[PDB]
DNA sequence: AAAAAAAAA
């Protein structure tokens, strides 16, 4: 009754106290007005409030929101709509666009405390309470419009009628259900024609999110919960993306309480109405002093060695492997031509060696440090389901494609273990994809070409238990020559027995295992922790706190921390697109001719593809030093790396 | 019951302006009079209305302080109602046939003439206009240079992708772009359904626009309205009016799909003389009306507010390229003359195929 | 529609 008015005026006072949201509303209004009629982006009517300030202002209203949002959110959005209706000034409005009546629905950020849960932790006593759930997106539905309010007109009356429809999932508060029957007759019998272009329709999508497999109980499978979100943010993220969804967790449906039940063992239905979504990514922006640090470090003469040594400090040796990984993570630019079709842009690396030589560990490091990557094993995958799958939707009842392993990894990197142990048949999928970076599916009446420009790194062991140096390279590798010719670089690793290197690697590994997590004693095992204190998160240049990166002193040369390297590669992959010159061309052609006509034994045959690989590596090295042109030193270093990878020092 | 709201749109002045434009427009005299005359002589079969003509006419007539509102904006915000208004206006001012007609072939008109010579002889039913209509109304989107001619942002066009269309665009006139993959066959669809009444005077008619149809059981014939039945009404295929129906779907281009996503689809309906104007496997940009379709056809008693949507075709540009079956033309004749003057040709053609490979 | 077990070539 009057409690609605009291809550509305309390929220109005709160909005009057804090002047940031009014400035945001004025800015969004003026930006929309400017976009209207000046020679495509439109800002949606949504604003985010930090409930920490609300707690600092009124504890009762804060607790009312966090405990029973149903009786508190609608008054807040009504007050926001009234404030917007008072602030705005449009003396000359339109006709169809003025009837939107968007309530300016809200978003939240700040500390939640005991309401920041996990999909497994959700239980009965957390119902009807605003919560934030963390997880990974597993599948999504289709964006289908739904009706809200229909506009009707009759020729005789000249009065436009309107009828409003609300469903269980449309509003927080349960109201009397309304069927979708179109009113076609007036009270006096006048014929009513439905008026499209004046009615209200909003998008609808359903997504499902599951708990992360890493934080799961022993011997238990991950569990999932489903999320409904509409209007704005309707097509954000995708399957295979870490998300934090803030919304209201409520039950819906009779759940067999009526006569429709067949057994007494019936459970209700639970579902969360999402209010906002945030990307976790375990942040992705760069500051001004970050740019200063990047530039001043790139002006150094030895950036490439520092960055190569900065990858996986606990892996002894494999220097050129680290250099190749660095060049691969930020490979060359893609070239397209109106007549030359497509030219491949990235680099692929394949490794083969005897057991226990740190290939899987380096691959896991690449997976951890990459911006986007997917983990895959040869034996536990099937090529048909690795690219696209056909499944039926439960809601619509139709069948739609599901993205495969590497389609999710578009513009990323795919890492495969036990490559040689994979079934031969599935290999054709790779033969399809690595050829033209496009997978075509044609099955059950679906005809579509899916783009997949990912780079693939693989590690396989030779046919014998250990590599035979005295044998032909072809007979040591089980894979056929057709796919081996595509991979740019072939690396062979062996653990030659040598007492000096054995002692060095032994003391290094023993150094690694004597490590203690900071602030934790050695007498007890590693214990799990909770999430961050904030459900949603967010002097210059004089600190160099995490810039230099030399966290501990053990060698004269420098070392940089991983997050700054990720920032560097993010900056480089976007801000720089270099071009090549004739000076590097001379070196490239000269070294190609010298390598091709040396006429000595070599691990792998060469062809015109190797020169294209040299060009791509030269472009990648022109990117690594943040220059817009290719220097001949890049050609020299690429030639040296290729000669090592094909001959050996 | 139903609360009422006020809108700045009143259809009487719009209809008067429509009639004035259709009668007075000068681009041969009036174009819109000549085309209607050709329709009257059973020569034309479809009507195309250029919104650029209306825009330029209103812009040039605004120089005198008489015009008060804009009509192309109302067309953009709503189309089907204006289609009904246009067909009413056209039927109101339909000209006289200035040419002879092979009048014996029109079986529908012969049947209606027989029905009239029955009913009006005894001193008659007002047949709905859509039964008697022979033409079809089609629209044409504006051109960007015409919009640039003036300050106003009357743009439209802008061939949105399939996924870029959202829920608030329902009812407007939009343009889509993509590749056609599936095209169904041609199947006749009903527009006006007529029932014979077993010699009981007038033959009752019925009109349905929904995709689901229900028949009659009893008729309003006076002797049939008597306290006992006189013959069971039957549907007559000859008297009723039909229309060609075809449906297709369009796929998003590989360029416009954001990374990590699967391309979506969009159904499209085409009726009238535009049937069979598109083939699978081509790039087109269709202009039409974006309309909702009820989900009740699936009959699941679910999706209380969720509904399906489809596009209604109005005008298509085939785009792409044409093989033309080497149809002879003067330009290619001088081209082959140039080739003949070029002398030995096969080595040049071999050189010209793939210069990328050496 | 797609994964997984069994007998015969
Ligand atoms: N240079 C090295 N520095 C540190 N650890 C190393 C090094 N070489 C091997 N190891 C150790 O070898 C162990 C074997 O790990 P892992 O199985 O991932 O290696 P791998 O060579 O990829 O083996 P496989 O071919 O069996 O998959 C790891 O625990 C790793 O720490
Ligand atoms: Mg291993
Ligand atoms: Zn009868």
């Amino acid at each position: 009754d009057a409690v609605f008015g009291d809550r509305v005026r309390r929220f109005q006072e709160f909005l009057d106290t804090f002047t940031s949201y009014r400035d945001s509303v004025r800015s969004i209004q003026v930006y929309n007005s400017n976009n209207a009629a000046n020679y495509l982006n439109i800002l949606p009517h949504r604003i985010i409030i930090s409930l920490d300030d609300l707690r600092e202002f009124d504890r009762s209203f804060w607790s009312g929101i966090l405990v029973e949002p149903a009786y508190f959110i609608p008054p807040a959005e009504k007050a926001l709509t009234d404030l917007a209706d008072s602030m705005d000034d449009v003396p000359h409005p339109n006709a169809s666009a003025v009837s939107s009546r968007h309530p300016w629905k809200l978003s939240f950020k700040g500390s939640f405390g005991a309401h920041a849960l996990s999909p497994r932790t959700l239980t009965a006593q957390h119902l009807n309470k605003l919560v934030s759930v963390e997880g990974i997106v597993t599948k999504t539905s289709l964006v289908r419009p739904k009706l809200i309010r229909s506009v009707h007109y009759a020729a005789k009356t000249g009065r436009f009628h309107y009828r409003d429809y609300t469903d269980a999932t449309t509003t927080l508060t349960t109201r009397i259900p309304t069927p979708a029957i179109y009113p076609t007759e007036d009270t006096e019998g006048n014929k009513l024609t439905t008026e499209y272009g004046y009615s209200t329709f909003i998008d609808h999508q359903r997504i499902t999110v599951q708990e992360m497999p890493e934080m799961a109980p022993a011997g238990q499978l991950p569990r999932s919960i489903d999320v409904i979100l509409d209007d704005d943010l309707v097509d954000k993220t995708k399957p295979g993306d870490r998300v934090n969804v803030v919304g209201v967790f409520k039950s819906l449906g009779a759940g067999g309480m009526n006569q429709s039940n067949s057994n007494t063992l019936i459970g209700f239905k639970t579902l969360i109405l999402g209010n906002t979504v945030y990307p976790l990514h375990a942040r992705q922006m760069l500051t001004d002093f970050d740019i200063r640090n990047i530039n001043k470090l790139s002006k150094k003469k030895d950036i490439f060695d520092i960055l190569s040594q900065s990858l996986a400090p606990s892996i002894y040796g494999h220097d050129h492997i680290k250099k190749a990984i660095l060049l691969m993570l930020m490979g060359g630019v893609e070239k397209n031509l109106e007549n030359g079709s497509h030219l491949r842009g990235d680099i692929n690396i394949l490794m083969v060696g005897d057991p226990s030589t740190a290939k899987s560990q380096l691959l896991r490091f690449v997976l951890n440090t990459a911006s986007l990557a997917i983990a895959t094993t040869g034996r536990g995958s099937s090529g048909v389901g690795l690219t696209a799958a056909v499944t039926t939707d439960r809601e619509t009842g139709e069948r739609r494609l599901e993205a495969g392993a590497m389609v999710l990894a578009d513009r990323g990197v795919v890492c495969i273990d036990e490559f040689d142990k994979m079934t031969d048949v599935d290999r054709v999928a790779i033969h399809e994809v690595m050829e033209q970076q496009t997978v075509t599916i044609a099955k059950a009446g679906i005809h579509t070409t899916l783009n997949a420009r990912c780079s693939v790194i693989a590690a396989a062991n030779p046919v014998f238990g250990q590599y035979d140096v005295n044998r032909d390279p072809h007979q040591n590798i089980a894979l056929p020559d057709s796919l081996l010719s595509r991979f740019d670089l072939l690396f062979v690793v062996t653990d030659d027995i040598n007492e000096i290197r054995d002692r060095s690697i032994s003391e290094h590994v023993l150094r690694t295992h004597r490590y203690l997590p900071p602030g934790y004693l050695e007498g007890e095992p590693v214990r799990e922790r909770l999430n961050l204190s904030l459900a949603v998160g967010e002097q210059a240049g004089a600190k160099l706190a995490k810039n230099k990166g030399n966290y501990n002193g053990t060698e004269i040369p420098k070392l940089v921390t991983i997050p700054f390297l990720r920032k560097y590669v993010q900056y480089a992959k976007e801000r720089v697109i270099p071009q090549l010159t004739q000076e590097a061309i001379n070196v490239i052609v000269k070294n190609y001719t010298d390598l091709r006509n040396d006429d000595n034994t070599k691990k792998s045959p060469i062809t015109a593809r190797t020169l294209e690989t040299l060009i791509r590596l030269a472009t990648a090295h022109a990117k690594v030093r943040l220059s817009k042109t290719v220097n001949k030193v890049d050609a020299k270093v690429a030639a040296n790396l290729l000669r090592f990878a094909l001959l050996g020092e | 019951a139903l609360p009422s709201i006020q809108l700045p749109v009143d259809y009487n002045n719009l209809f008067n302006e429509i009639t004035d434009f259709l009668v007075t427009f000068k681009q041969k005299g009036p174009k819109y009079m000549a085309m209607l005359q050709k329709v009257a002589n059973r020569e034309l079969n479809s009507v195309i209305i250029d919104l650029d003509d209306i825009l330029q006419y209103q812009n040039e007539k605004f120089l005198q302080g008489t015009q008060a509102d804009d009509l192309v904006s109302a067309i953009q915000q709503n189309a089907n109602h204006f289609t009904e208004l246009f067909c009413r206006a056209i039927d109101n001012n339909m000209p006289l046939p200035t040419k002879e007609i092979d009048y014996k072939d029109d079986v529908l008109d012969v049947i209606l003439n027989q029905r009239r010579l029955r009913n009006e002889r005894m001193l008659t039913e007002l047949f709905p206009p859509n039964l008697t209509r022979r033409y079809f109304l089609y629209f044409k989107p504006l051109s960007q240079n015409c919009a640039r001619r003036y300050r106003k942002k009357a743009i439209s066009s802008k061939p949105l992708s399939v996924r870029q269309i959202k829920g608030d665009f329902l009812g407007q006139l939009i343009t889509v772009r993509g590749i056609i993959t599936r095209v169904s066959d041609v199947k006749p669809a009903v527009e006006v359904i007529a029932y014979t009444c077993d010699q009981c005077g007038y033959e009752v008619f019925q009109e349905v626009n929904s995709r689901t149809f229900t028949p009659l059981s009893e008729c309003t014939s006076e002797e049939c309205s008597q306290n006992q039945t006189k013959g069971q009404l039957f549907m007559s295929t000859r008297a009723s009016k039909f229309s060609a129906f075809q449906e297709c779907k369009i796929q998003e281009l590989s360029q416009q799909v954001p990374v990590g996503h699967i391309p979506r689809s969009l159904n499209i309906h085409v009726n009238g003389t535009l049937v069979r104007s598109l083939s699978p496997g081509d790039i087109v940009d269709v202009t039409g009306i974006f309309l909702p379709a009820p989900y009740t056809g699936f009959k699941a008693l679910k999706a209380g507010l969720l509904t399906e949507t489809y596009l209604e075709a109005q005008f298509v540009r085939q785009h792409k390229k044409k093989f033309a079956s080497f149809s002879l033309t003067s330009d290619v004749e001088e081209r082959v003359m140039e080739l003949i003057t070029s002398g030995d040709v096969y080595n040049r053609l071999a050189k010209s195929i793939a210069p990328e490979i050496y």
